[PDB]
C-alpha cells in the first residue's frame, strides 16, 4: 500500500533516505490490535478516526479533549490521513487534564486501569500502550510504567523535552519500556530531544501535522509527537506477526536505521524507528 | 502531557 503526499514521519518510516514523501505500509495497518492512549483523551468523533477511537476512562469532571494533545498524538497512532496503524483500535485514558498537566497519582492510576482493562476488550493481535507524558523522577512512576509492561502491553513513552538526559526524568528513565526521542526531517536530534543511555529508539518529531480538536488537524512537535510514531509501528508490526508485546521494543531496535541521525550525543543510540516493508 | 501546540 502507499500514501502518497504524506506527512513527511510516516513517509521516514517506510523509508531508508530522508527527503521522501510516500508512506509504503502493509494493508493489514494494524487491524485487530489496540492502543491505549493514555493522555487528555480523544476526540473520537474525529472523522479521521472512522469510529475506530474510543473514550474509557476519565479522571475529571467530563471525559473529552478541551486540549488537543492528546487527540493529536492519538491520531499520529492511527488515524486515516496521519496513522502509522491506519486500520487500529484507538482506547482513550484522560489521565491528564485540559491544562495539559496532571498529577503522579493519578498518571499511575490510568496505567494500572489499562492494566486490567485490556483483560476485557478484543484485540487479537496485542495491545500497544502509548504514554507521551512526563515528568522528572519518581521511582514509583517509573515502576507503574514496568507493571504495565509486565501484564503484556508495549509501552512506549516519551524522552522528555528538556534537552537534556533523560536519566533524570520519570516514565522515560524506566529500563522496560520503550523511551523514545525525537529526530527532524533532515535527520537531526531534535533541538528539544532528550537523549542518554536510556533512550531506545528515536522517531520523527519536529513540525508533525495530526489531527486536532474541532475536527481540525495542526503540526506542533515534541518527543510527544515521536511517541505515537513508535507505538503505531509497535501495532502495526504486532497484527503483521513479527513482534509480540514483550519483544517489541527490541525487534523496533534491531530493525531500526542504524546511524543516520546527526547531533546524537556520544553513549546515546542512533537509531530511527523503521518498518521495514518491502513490495 | 510534553509538548507545545495550542498546548500541552
Amino acid at each position: 500500500a502507499a500514501q502518497t503526499n504524506a506527512p513527511w514521519g510516516l513517509a521516514r518510516i517506510s523509508s531508508t533516505s530522508p527527503g521522501t514523501s510516500t508512506y509504503y505500509y502493509d494493508e493489514s495497518a494494524g487491524q485487530g490490535s489496540c492502543v491505549y492512549v493514555i493522555d487528555t483523551g480523544i476526540e473520537a468523533s474525529h472523522p479521521e478516526f472512522e469510529g475506530r477511537a474510543q473514550m474509557v476512562k476519565t479522571y475529571y469532571y467530563s471525559s473529552r479533549d478541551g486540549n488537543g494533545h492528546g487527540t493529536h498524538c492519538a491520531g499520529t497512532v492511527g488515524s486515516r490521513t496521519y496513522g502509522v496503524a491506519k486500520k487500529t483500535q484507538l482506547f482513550g485514558v484522560k489521565v491528564l487534564d485540559d491544562n495539559g498537566s496532571g498529577q503522579y497519582s493519578t498518571i499511575i492510576a490510568g496505567m494500572d486501569f489499562v492494566a486490567s482493562d485490556k483483560n476485557n476488550r478484543n484485540c487479537p493481535k496485542g495491545v500497544v500502550a502509548s504514554l507521551s507524558l512526563g515528568g522528572g523522577y519518581s521511582s514509583s512512576v517509573n515502576s507503574a510504567a514496568a507493571r504495565l509492561q509486565s501484564s503484556g502491553v508495549m509501552v512506549a513513552v516519551a524522552a522528555g523535552n528538556n534537552n537534556a538526559d533523560a536519566r533524570n526524568y520519570s516514565p522515560a528513565s524506566e529500563p522496560s519500556v520503550c523511551t523514545v526521542g525525537a529526530s527532524d526531517r533532515y535527520d537531526r536530534r531534535s533541538s528539544f530531544s532528550n537523549y542518554g543511555s536510556v533512550l531506545d529508539i528515536f522517531g520523527p518529531g519536529t513540525s508533525i501535522l495530526s489531527t486536532w480538536i474541532g475536527g481540525s488537524t495542526r503540526s506542533i512537535s515534541g518527543t510527544s509527537m515521536a511517541t505515537p510514531h513508535v507505538a503505531g509501528l509497535a501495532a502495526y508490526l504486532m497484527t503483521l506477526g513479527k513482534t509480540t508485546a514483550a519483544s517489541a521494543c527490541r525487534y523496533i531496535a534491531d530493525t531500526a536505521n542504524k546511524g543516520d541521525l546527526s547531533n546524537i550525543p556520544f553513549g546515546t543510540v542512533n537509531l530511527l524507528a523503521y518498518n521495514n516493508y518491502q513490495a | 502531557g510534553d509538548e507545545q501546540g495550542e498546548n500541552k
